[PDB]
């Protein structure tokens, strides 16, 4: 959360494993896996999002049978600022993997390029 | 009793290669046959489909045999020297090539083979590298599932049958030579040995020819010939 | 006589394990009671020239008690089933039921399109399917059907339908027998696997034998098909999902 | 900072413990992962003059994930709940939120015949219901809603509200805490009781000091209730109720 | 509160150490005390549109102190740093600073000559640079600038700011923190290197979040950036190097 100290809030972030709708709603968000992050008490919150898959492996590629899942962020209470305070505020997100990831079959990268 | 299974074995059942593929690379001038992209599969030729659609989940290190024989076509009295061919492999994301000069072409994380004509037939190994515990030969279900809250029906529409699209990438075979006056025309024939097989629940084989790379059939659907009753 | 009992379903009959392995588990949602229930699946009549029924599961235990709930609202769920195929016929009624449980039950389209059967069609659930003597291809370009085409004795698969006899199989002979039961242990090339999309097993009633009564002009006898989901574990909780069946 | 995690749902930061009682067990059917979830119910806004909100529990989830679906296919279900109550408020926004866990949390109704209310109006569900200052009677005598009529002084039931934290209570005071966890044990005379019909508990969230922030005309902060049934085992599986809510 | 002493400068407050190695030595020249202080650069306003700022170490601390004479004396020197990068605010200030530690901090150019970037331009010192919004192309053929053209989403190198925390960072998120330190050791492909030429280190202070106050139209905080040489050694003592800065 990058608002003032004096901005609270809770956001909802949630993960929904595919096969299902994506979670448009936070009553279908709060379904699936989720995390209250209250934005005054702590300004960063790691949404762990667990292994759960049907192969072993997912592809890199969008391909919907190893499709990983759904992240959705709602507001379980809005931002209450006050007086002389920024009433919009941005946020940052970071994505990480843990010790449980790895990767395989090494290929290469669809960013780069060269023209010839 | 006695005699024993050696011959009977998975190990043995899948022991020979079968030609999975024959791939035609020209050298031609730009005038699209420079390279070509082969969707990795055993599914379009019906023998070694069949051996392996005797069961329904299978993993082996498959074996890849590469044998380019190569021909003058368009000349009578043609010239050309002694060609190398490139067998890119492309995994399901790697950036395929657009034309025979392509970035793509270096290699710099896909894996390829540089076989040089008339030599030994290019032979790799590959471990098993499929997404689950094991191939499904057979699949009864989709990839996708259209719901109810979807804007159209496409969102959700997909192959039955068919896992991901991108199955195990496309193997991109090209000359590596540059584009000569005189046209060689090439043909790649891959052969696929299934190698440490350990096959799960076996099915019975298909009685009726092929039909795409599903289940279905259109014609030939009679594979019993006309015998007696009381006949032997 | 033998009279199995799972969770809060009691069945009064030889019963026959697939693959010799029972149904076991492999953090999953198991309902130990809520899922071991004995779903009665639709009463289908066997016809005297009737030619077979096939069901998908666990597509056909998907509005069956919380099973289905759990299978829409889970991600990815394992689950073994206990197939309990009734037939009630008397001693002069004569008829073979072949009761296959094939693995990846994947049949074959009606229309020349390959693999282009939708899912409303491939995933009928309770209801079912059935099977037809010859291939009527799809001729409406225009709607396509888009549903299968299964043949009796090529089990919409092309294969042989005397050698589908690989599969787990059972057969209700009338005159010996007019129950079957078979355990099938959850069978996915994946410990665990999206139930909504993938139908672990295919269930085929195929008459063996023509069903004949008393050389009555036309016999129908009720055929029953209970299936009870055996350690059903799902993972993956999040919203329901709500497929498109049209 | 308090992260309080259970099943597929975290709640992050005191939680106080109904009657000092934890949530515990007492053959019934309990998911472990499938009822453990923090459902949110819907956020209501605190206005200036607003004057409390109610709700039922189990009854306010009977629509959210597989709990809901349990508790209606389910004969009878105990369940204890964790309710946390979440009210994002600044430093400078004052006021106070009692959040009162009344056990058989009875309401009167609007009319002048005694326990007339319906049972759609008593069960509202996420929706819950309101407080009023004063009690309004009910005057259409052709047409009666037979809804509750839940006064703030009097808590809905005839009590004062200043003595209802005789019951589990937690005050969120917007100054030193912005939210409140209370976790209730299954409380009911009976070991287990069918849900449907039964509330087991009533969570009312009733403005002790009015809100106000920077001498504001109107001022509105979202408070959302996270309602977690611990410990929810249900028996009797049997066919779905459908109650009529009208 | 953290109160780190080194030298004869003391800094008032978290710290990370880079790559989770601290700055220690491999005769080489360490002044103790002469170059352990806290040499403070020039401080930055921090403008609404502000879009970042990088220095260059140890270019930056090339004319503050003994450390830069020691540094132009000598050949070739090592010298770990520690970057206290403090922004005061208040608690009504948003924004935070991502103060990245590229080691080998290649920047690009503006003219369309690769790698045409003069010495002066690509070593400002204690004034450093400031990123752009887009890249502008240098157009003066006559007298070419020869200057970088950072750009803050591509961090002047053409790979992404998002990207930019695999280095060393810290982020000084007004909010919680109005001070960030680093401590970088002596990063190199050698064990010591020329420093006159080579900058061992590049800070990038970057706006992640703009800076807002109160609605109001232009806000600009001070940014102060120390930074203490530690373990710095050098070697080849020789006649002062004097480079032409024009
Ligand atoms: C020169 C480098 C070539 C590298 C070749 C390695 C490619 C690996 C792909 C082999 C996978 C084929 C075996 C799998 C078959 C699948 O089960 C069926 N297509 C159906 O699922």
């Amino acid at each position: 959360f990058c608002g003032s100290m004096m901005a609270t809030g809770k956001i909802l972030v949630a993960y929904a494993p595919p096969g299902a709708q994506p979670p448009t709603s936070r009553k279908e968000a709060m379904l699936g896996t989720h995390v209250i992050w209250d934005l005054g008490l702590q300004s960063s919150c790691t949404m762990v999002v667990p292994w759960i898959s049907n192969v072993t492996y997912r592809q890199t590629t969008q391909d919907s049978f190893t499709e990983g899942g759904y992240i959705s962020m709602f507001y379980q209470t809005r931002i209450v600022v006050p007086l002389s305070t920024p009433k919009s505020m941005s946020m940052l997100g970071f994505v990480s993997a843990c010790n449980d990831f790895s990767v395989r079959l090494l290929r290469d990268t669809t960013h780069i390029s060269q023209s010839a | 009793q006695r005699r024993s299974r050696s011959e009977s074995t998975i190990e043995s059942f899948f022991a020979r290669g079968a030609c999975v593929a024959i791939i035609e690379v020209d050298n031609e001038e730009p005038t699209q046959k420079l390279f070509a992209m082969w969707r990795i599969t055993y599914k379009d030729t019906v023998q070694l489909r069949r051996k392996l659609e005797f069961f329904t989940y299978s993993r082996f290190d498959m074996e890849l045999t590469f044998v380019v024989t190569a021909n003058f076509t368009n000349t009578n009295n043609g010239h050309a020297l002694n060609q190398v061919y490139q067998i890119m492999y492309i995994p399901p994301g790697a950036p395929t090539p657009k034309s025979w000069d392509d970035y793509t072409w270096q290699t710099s994380s896909n894996p390829s083979i540089f076989y040089t004509y008339g030599a030994a037939p290019a032979r790799i190994s590959v471990p098993y590298v499929g997404l689950a515990n094991a191939y499904s030969h057979f699949y009864d279900g989709f990839a996708k599932v259209p719901l109810k809250t979807d804007a159209n029906d496409q969102i959700g529409d997909s192959l039955y049958s068919a896992m991901t699209v991108d199955d195990f990438g496309v193997l991109a075979i090209r000359v590596v030579n540059d584009h000569n006056p005189t046209k060689v025309t090439s043909k790649v024939r891959i052969y696929m040995k299934p190698k440490h097989v350990r096959v799960w629940c076996p099915r019975p084989p298909r009685a009726v020819p092929y039909y795409g790379p599903g289940v279905d059939y259109k014609d030939n659907l009679n594979p019993l010939s006309e015998k007696g009753l009381t006949t032997y | 006589v033998l009279q199995l009992t799972i969770g809060n379903s009691t069945i009064t009959t030889n019963s026959v394990v697939a693959y010799g392995r029972w149904p076991e588990f492999i953090q999953p949602t198991e309902p130990d009671v809520a899922t071991c229930r004995f779903y009665t699946l639709d009463t289908v009549m066997w016809g005297k020239e009737s030619k077979g029924w096939w069901w998908k599961l666990p597509d056909a235990l998907r509005d069956m008690g919380l099973f289905g709930q759990n299978m829409y609202y889970h991600y990815l769920g394992r689950s073994g089933y206990t197939v309990h195929v009734q037939c009630n016929a008397s001693k002069f009624h004569q008829g073979a039921l072949g009761v296959f449980a094939i693995p990846e039950y994947c049949l074959a389209g009606d229309s020349d399109k390959q693999r282009y059967t939708s899912y409303a069609n491939a995933n009928p659930g309770e209801k079912g399917g059935k099977f037809y003597s010859q291939f009527n291809r799809d001729t409406a370009v225009t709607s396509p059907k888009r549903e299968f085409c299964p043949v009796d004795y090529l089990l919409g698969c092309g294969v042989l339908l005397g050698n589908a006899f690989v599969y787990p199989h059972q057969i209700i002979n009338l005159r010996t027998n007019n129950s079957a039961t078979i355990v099938l242990p959850y069978v996915n090339a994946m410990a665990i696997d999206s139930m909504v999309k993938h139908n672990n097993w295919g269930i085929a009633i195929l008459p063996l034998s023509p069903l004949d009564f008393a050389q009555e002009s036309s016999v129908e006898i009720p055929i029953t098909v209970t299936i009870a989901p055996m350690c059903s574990e799902f993972n993956g909780l999040r919203n329901v999902t709500a497929p498109k069946f049209q």
